[PDB]
């Protein structure tokens, strides 16, 4: 909000966000972990729990 | 008098026959495109 009013010391204002994303990931041959396109990196198998 | 070339001539010659080689041009390949090759890379 940052209503910027007369305040002596600062403003509390304050908002929240749900961020929603699609994006793709690539995994190597053993396909034990992979990373995404945003960069973020996760060290769990793509295939897991199906067959 | 007759001309020598209407007489009828055999040749003794055992023709060897050989067969030479040469000139098998060696094309340069490459297992992997360069395409794949950019996506290999993460």
């Amino acid at each position: 909000a940052e209503p910027g009013r007369v305040e002596a010391t600062y403003r509390v204002r304050t908002t929240v966000n749900c961020e929603i994303v699609d994006m793709i990931a690539r995994s190597a041959e053993p396909y034990n972990y992979f990373v995404t396109s945003l960069g973020d990196t996760v060290e769990v198998s793509p295939f897991c729990y199906n067959e | 008098t007759i001309n020598t070339t209407d007489i009828s001539t055999l040749n003794t010659f055992i023709a060897l026959n050989l067969s030479f080689i040469q000139n098998i041009d060696f094309k340069a390949i490459e297992l992997y495109s360069s395409a794949e090759k950019r996506l290999a890379s993460s």
